[PDB]
């Protein structure tokens, strides 16, 4: 199966919301207003709060004042899969080796550097993708 | 091997030590050094640069461009009153601090050398006057009249083609080095400006002109004891 | 003190003894020499 | 060690030489000594400016990285290693000194003053052997650890130092790691050629990351170590000096600031703090 | 001397009350040396096509004007063959002679710190975010400082500080020339190529900012010319250009 | 096409279709560009953090001996977008390769970097240009010769090439004990 | 330190000299500089390749052995000592660097960054003295320890280092221990002459085993130490360079691999990551 | 020799079957001499920015193709810094090295007179009137001759004649190089600056026409490549430029 | 030059379109020196009996052929006196001149990386296990790469990689010579004796692999010769032989 | 730095200062000299 959190946020709105799909079925519906991982749950809530803070800092990272609908497909397929899209177009990906986001888009490097400024955020993403996502996938497969 | 005794001051990270250390990348090929213009080799070279002094620390006038402008005007009112008056110490004086000379001193604990205060006139070319700027050495009070100002060290600045006459204050310190911090001992004197003659302006010229003070350092200027600057006072992680 | 115990040049000590300065870079940056005694302009 | 220039003897002068009368509009700081504008004595000044050089000013080592990495159990997370994209900006004390100059070519001594303290807890009975700490500098673009026990800690080519607690702090002289000929403490340009992307010094001088961890696999009870990386810039070839930073630093990626007064406010333009 | 003439390229700048020419940090501009070179692309060296005084848009010095800043390599985009070579070349090195002409009568009061600050990394009005390029680089008009603190996702143009979070009056460490209407009708700052790398992209990298900050606000009695402009002409002498490629879409 | 031998072969063909479209187009940086990485030059750079020097891209024709054409390969320095037409390609640095007896013409890209060293990792600052190939003339082939030929690009380094800062390669990313 | 060759000045050339037009079919990489194919300027290049030598590339010390050996009670087992058949292959970081060359003659610095952490348990009250660790290199064919307290730890002729925790990691320069004149990082042959047996590098370069233990006999409560042997190949005389390993390593005895893409896949042959 | 390499500017032309390089009338191109100069504007001399092989649009050699003609100073407009300097300079002198690459297999028949005709003043299809500039100068595509007589207010592109009312086969007096697919895969004509005046406007004046006229129509049996292109690359070596002014709206 | 002749031993190799001979890493083969020697068995040195081009079995270059690899000291077993001395001697040193002849007409497309990779330790299709010798060494036929990933207890012959888990296109670091049918009708790689030990068993140790990997698949239009073989001849010049003993049962 | 404090040659420092290279081994391995200017084949 393939676990995929559909991270999404809007700079000028539900400011931030996650749609965790363990397979084609959706199992997690996180929202910024609630601040909790509404369908173990505490750790996922903390991780998604970190992701929400990263998305807010990414919104601050973009120089343009126009709307920005940031999206992402974070997860692991049992292999980590990180694909971030700005305004509905993929712009950056998280390199596991170098352990940092990037792409040809200038906004990709701006957001990657802004998230790198956050304390251990790149390694938080490394733990989330390489370790936390497969751990949650296996735990949910055994449980369900 | 060779008998060695661990002397006091061992296994310690002294912040001011010049000990050698193994390199992280041995035989690293550094990028060739190009002749980048502006090679600053001494911090006093930065201090020596005329730097506009926020003389006018008046509330509201600071955090603005009114802080640096000394308002010199054409009038009979308060012409026996100082144009400006502050303390000479670039370190702890609110006026001479937060500038190239002042912030340069704030990174140290002991300073020495003559300070040049270059007074640049910013007014109409038709404006003409005379401003008497005086450095009074410590021992007495701040000058309250131009008569008390001319007793000490003073320069009479004739507003004109140059209009950037500099009061290069002398080194009349009792000790070889003064204290950057607020120390009553070995403190500097006071800088007070007065109207030697009223700046007469034609009807077409503005009455209220301005003066910019530039704090710089001479070839005699030096500092001795390094310290962390009290200006920053970092609250926490950035 | 001058002896270097590591082959790497980056491993040497701080050049504290080196006192060099060119204040004319920043304090006298004008193209034409400005003499203190002489009037600066005209 | 050349000392300051001695104040030459001077007397009364009524000449046409105007030392004081100059033009700072030209951009030239007046080179007048006290003798030039005042009658002074001949004093042989020995006030050396050796400690006032950029080599000595930057010679003082100041802390640049403070983070708390932990040793605890087998539930390895991102809190067991300290991550730092090596940058002077992190701590303001040395950031202001470096941002006193636009470009500085220097070899940087990195001293790791690791301070390990057991985290306060209900049970602290543990008697752990002396903790060994690995401080690895990952080159820019090289693989970075994902966990405290990842393959990236096997430093085949990445420089690293293993230091045992209680010895001298681990001092490693990192050479001039810059793509250019200097370190741009300020970079007014952008990251990308399209005038977009990241703005500031962070785009250039992309020093590789530094990862700190406990070489010891686990600890019966959690122990938090503060890495406290201090930087000593030596072999300074600083270029284009800048005024010391006025506003307090807010972020380590940009010079973005909350507007601050030029200097401490005073009652009046004629207000002199003086004894009565 | 007050009178002066600078003949760089086709353009010629004549002044009668200008102060002494300032050379940035005392180093006259010159082409990148082979010892100091990093690229082997045989850079083109237009002696007069690019090395000429480009006159920027005139800016009126107002009584309430806080100041202005131009990013020089960038400001000169789409302005002559210097901008064309900026578009068509990845790398670029040039030494800029900035003549700022602010003419006024003998009855006009004021002084401008016309300081060329290399790599004057500006701060953001909202510190958390970062301003877009339309706020730093000149966009149909030079960017103007603000007398007090400002907010929004823009450059922190508070003239209270130098714009980098630093004291504005301390900017004189960088090469500068004050336009005092009593003495100076113009300022002449000759900045050499000042960068860490031997050559850098002229759009990606802003080599310096020409900050013209009136320390004494322009005060003039009624009847005098209210429109006192501050024109900026800049001559990129020794405008070397490596990495020739397709023109950038700037 | 990757994880195969189609990855290295640049398919250059005899046709009127998409001859004003690039034969190939990638970024010049051997470090983080997916094309120029994972090769001798690219993997050599990936073991470092800063690199410098000219890269020679040797383009070897693999087709019929009767095939003859002209391919214009251009390195565009950064500052503008990737070349979208051969007109935009010839503005920068370009080499016109006449398919023939040699058939291994090399685009030795210059060093037009603003800094002395570029960044191996994906850095928008001090990044390299773009390599785009186009059809200067269509490769005319006889009826007996195949229409679709191939090109192999060879990344190599000049006597000017150097790297500065050692680092661990991000390519490996060892999962665990072997 | 010889620098790179300076780009010679060049101008327009319409000669019959074809620098670009060459034949890579010959197996010769074209020696053309940018001047040869393009009009360039005379730049005196000082980009030294000192850190890009095999001596410096292999000079970086990378971890090669990670194992957890334990101190606990009197029930001595195989978990109280760490066993390693000394081979670069174990950790992939340095394995790839070494497998960038077929043969390498070098003296190998072996640094043991021992990190002792008490194993998490119900009772951790113990206060053990500073743990001493013995790292013995058993020569190939020599007796190897069977227990943590075996006779083989009495190093009459086997090299060994006793290191006290908290000091500098134990660095021992092992000389060129090879039957041949080089180390075969790759050995395409077999172990036996009948074209059978073990296949790969493991047959040759049979470096002797390394055994790590706690010189302290026992500990009131179990303490796990991570040996973390790092190798620094110096005095490199590398021969026959090889491309850096593409596929991730699966085993430390063979180069056996799961097929990997040649390089990162991209949308299209005309796909260039570029700013919009 | 058959094999040859020309390295002019950034671009490099490699040939394997090209014939001997023709120098226009035996005079190698060079910058305008001071003795031969008429303007005192200190012309700019881009050694590699303008002196490089600009590849023009590929033209398919058809079985029924009569021929083609490019006006060289003009064709290179809006094509690189040579065209930019054409726009930005009133005067211009350059020596053009035209490499026309027409590659074909050993089974292709045909020969092209690739002749550079200085001041090839073309005739009009209707003799009374005169054609517009859109008929002479290349307009998104090279202009193509016609097999027979044509009418209308267009250039008399009858390939029957040379286009100037003169015998086409007599054009070989001008510098030329035949592209015989048996021998030549390309033609190389090095024309010096050929004009009456020392310098002339590159838009107002067409220095020459590159006439590529297939004397033997391209005949190939079936299965061979039908699309046999005729690419034109031209390197304006010694591209001098006087009279720098505002860019022309061309 | 294209034409060449190599006369090593009784056999003689004549080529007309071969590229320049590659010497492995620039060192010409030679007998093991006394300073470099480790054995005192007085090795026999057959100058022509063993140092001659042994022609291996011809391999057809197919349109879908991924590639091939020969283990040279091993491939030459039971093939002449070189193989006999391999059987009869424990130690062996030789410098192999590999001429791979892949002749094709001018209408054939393709290019082969004919690279001699010393100690090309191959990977296994099932990584956990290790392949038998019948999968690495040539067994009545050269071993052929596979276009995609394969499984089973065999050599991982995935042509996707070089066979050692490494990039195949990066194999050119080792001595190589591309057989481009446009230019090369054959490849000539002169590998010296390349081993860590001064001498090693020629059956126990595989000195190198001749990997012939078609990067561009052989594409030819119909009517052309479909059977395009890739013959391999190898001449072990300076074939030294120590440790003479009973013949190995190989 | 050059001083060796141990008699063993394997105990010496890394030869970082030694910058030697022969790219002609791998970049120019052909038996006959191939000049860049001259055509490589015939």
């Amino acid at each position: 199966l393939s676990l995929l959190y559909h991270l999404t946020a809007v700079s000028s709105p539900p400011a931030f919301w996650v749609s965790g799909w363990l397979g084609p079925q959706q199992y997690l519906s996180y929202n910024s207003l609630r601040g909790e991982a509404e369908p173990y749950w505490e750790k996922e809530t903390t991780d998604l709060r970190i992701k929400e803070k990263l998305f807010l800092e990414a919104f601050k990272a973009l120089g343009g004042k126009g709307p920005y609908t940031l999206q992402g497909l974070l997860g692991c397929e049992l292999v980590p899969t990180a694909k971030f899209a700005l305004n509905g177009e993929e712009f950056m990906n998280f390199d596991l080796k170098q352990g940092t986001w990037g792409g040809d888009w200038p906004e990709a490097l701006a957001i990657s550097q802004r998230w790198q400024q956050q304390d251990k955020a790149a390694n938080k993403e490394l733990t989330f993708l390489l370790f936390s996502c497969p751990h949650r996938l296996r735990e949910h497969l055994e449980r369900g | 091997g060779v008998p060695v005794l661990n002397t006091p001051g061992s296994t310690q990270f002294l912040t001011s030590d010049d000990f050698q250390s193994p390199s992280a990348m041995p035989q690293f090929d550094e990028t060739p050094e190009m002749h980048i213009p502006g090679e600053v080799r001494n911090l006093m070279e930065m201090a020596e640069v005329d730097s506009v002094v926020p003389v006018n620390n008046i509330t509201g006038k600071t955090k603005s461009m009114e802080a640096y402008q000394i308002a010199v005007g054409t009038g009979n009112t308060d012409k026996t009153k100082p144009i400006f008056s502050f303390q000479m110490d670039p370190g702890y004086s609110s006026v001479l601090k937060r500038t190239l000379l002042g912030e340069m001193l704030n990174y140290y604990a002991h300073w020495s050398g003559s300070v040049k205060l270059t007074f640049l006139f910013c007014g109409s070319a038709m404006a003409t006057g005379k401003l008497l700027i005086s450095y009074s050495p410590p021992g007495a009070s701040v000058p309250s009249s131009r008569k008390d100002a001319m007793l000490g060290t003073h320069i009479i600045w004739d507003i004109g083609l140059q209009s950037s006459c500099v009061l290069c204050v002398p080194w009349i310190s009792q000790s070889h080095y003064r204290m950057v911090q607020q120390d009553p001992y070995t403190s500097a004197g006071y800088i007070t400006c007065w109207y030697q003659t009223n700046i007469v302006v034609p009807p077409g010229a503005p009455t209220s002109c301005d003066v910019l003070c530039f704090a710089s350092a001479c070839n005699d200027f030096s500092v001795r004891l390094l310290r962390d600057t009290p200006f920053m006072a970092q609250p926490g992680k950035l | 003190t001058n002896i270097n115990f590591y082959k790497d040049a980056a491993s040497s000590a701080s050049n504290r003894q080196e006192l060099q300065q060119d204040p004319g870079k920043f304090t006298d940056p004008v193209k034409d020499l400005m003499v203190k005694t002489l009037p600066a302009l005209n | 060690d050349r000392t300051v220039a001695n104040t030459q003897p001077s007397g009364p002068s009524n000449s046409k030489e105007i030392p004081a009368l100059t033009a700072v509009e030209t951009g030239h700081t007046s080179q007048v000594d006290p003798s030039d504008t005042l009658q002074t004595r001949h004093v042989v000044n020995f006030h050396s400016r050796s400690e006032s050089t950029v080599e000595n000013f930057m010679g003082r080592a100041a802390c640049v990285f403070m983070d708390q990495y932990k040793l605890n159990g087998e539930e390895t997370s991102t809190d067991n290693f300290a991550v730092w994209t090596i940058n002077v900006r992190e701590m303001a004390q040395l950031r202001r000194k470096c941002e006193l100059f636009t470009y500085m070519r220097f070899d940087i001594e990195m001293t790791m003053v690791i301070t390990s303290c057991q985290d306060q807890g209900t049970q602290l009975e543990q008697d752990m052997p002396v903790l060994t700490h690995q401080i690895m500098y990952v080159p820019p673009g090289g693989p970075i650890p994902a966990k405290v026990d990842s393959y990236e800690w096997q430093t085949s080519t990445n420089p690293s130092v293993f230091w045992t607690e209680g010895n001298a702090p681990a001092r490693m002289s990192i050479p001039f790691i810059s793509v250019g000929n200097a370190y741009s403490l300020f970079y007014d340009g952008w990251s990308h050629f399209t005038q977009d992307g990241t703005y500031g010094y962070t785009t250039l001088n992309a020093m590789g990351k530094l990862f700190v961890r406990h070489v010891n696999k686990s600890s019966p009870h959690q122990i938090t170590s503060t890495i406290r990386v201090y930087f000593k810039p030596k072999h300074i070839k600083a270029w284009v000096p800048r005024p010391p930073r006025l506003c307090p630093y807010i972020n380590k990626g940009d010079v973005n600031f909350v507007v601050t007064e030029v200097t401490d406010a005073r009652k009046s333009i004629t207000d002199t703090p003086h004894p009565e | 001397d007050r009178v002066r003439s600078m003949t760089l390229g086709n353009s010629t700048i004549t002044t009668q009350e200008s102060a002494n020419v300032v050379v940035g940090y005392g180093e006259w501009p010159s082409y990148l040396s082979d010892k100091e070179a990093t690229a082997e692309d045989q850079p083109t060296q237009p002696d007069v096509a690019t090395c000429r005084f480009y006159t920027l848009e005139s800016v009126q010095w107002e009584k309430s004007s806080p100041g202005w800043w131009w990013k020089f390599p960038e400001a000169l985009k789409n302005m002559g063959l210097f901008g064309q070579n900026m578009h068509y070349h990845y790398l670029g090195r040039a030494g800029y002679t900035i003549h700022v002409q602010c003419n006024a009568s003998k009855f006009h009061q004021g002084c401008l710190l016309v300081v060329c600050v290399p790599e004057a990394e500006m701060g953001c009005a909202d510190t958390s975010t970062t301003f877009p390029a339309t706020e730093l680089t000149t966009e149909e008009e030079p960017h103007v400082f603000t007398s007090d603190s400002i907010t929004g996702k823009k450059v922190q143009a508070a003239v209270c500080n130098a714009g980098m979070g630093v004291g504005v009056g301390n900017l004189t460490i960088f090469p500068h020339q004050w336009i005092n209407l009593r003495t100076n009708n113009s300022a002449t700052i000759v900045m050499p190529y000042i960068n860490s790398v031997p050559m850098d992209n002229m759009f990606r990298h802003y080599n310096f900012t020409l900050m013209i900050i009136p320390f004494a606000p322009l005060n003039f009695n009624e009847g005098a010319t209210a429109y006192v402009p501050v024109t900026v002409t800049i001559a990129p002498m020794y405008a070397e250009y490596n990495g020739l490629r397709l023109a950038s879409t700037q």
